[PDB]
């Protein structure tokens, strides 16, 4: 019984966990909207283009 | 009397050996009897605890 309460704890805590980060991860993608710019694109073309 | 001897310690042989029979298979029962009640107190206990 107590095996089974504890994987379950598990379980859940790791569902809250993936839904929260969903939640973050589209934040992050409308921040990116937000805040980018030519100058930030030529940066990062500037830091991939080496290789 | 020495073959109704004979008899008769067979006999009596036979008939302590039933008497301890019975005590044997009453045994059985009685074990059957509490295996059951253990395991319907702690299934039950079980249900309980997991759903609080």
């Amino acid at each position: 019984a107590q095996a089974e309460i504890e994987a379950e704890r598990k379980r859940a805590r790791e569902e809250l966990r993936k839904q929260v980060a969903i939640l973050a991860v589209a934040g992050a993608e409308k921040i990116i909207e937000r805040s980018v710019d030519e100058a930030a694109n030529s940066d990062i073309v500037d830091k991939l283009v080496a290789e | 009397d020495l073959d109704l001897a004979k008899a008769s310690a067979t006999d009596q042989l036979k008939k302590a050996k039933a008497e301890a029979q019975v005590i044997i298979e009453q045994a059985n029962k009685r074990r059957s009897q509490i295996l059951d009640e253990a395991k319907a107190e702690a299934e039950q206990e079980r249900t309980k605890i997991v759903a609080q």
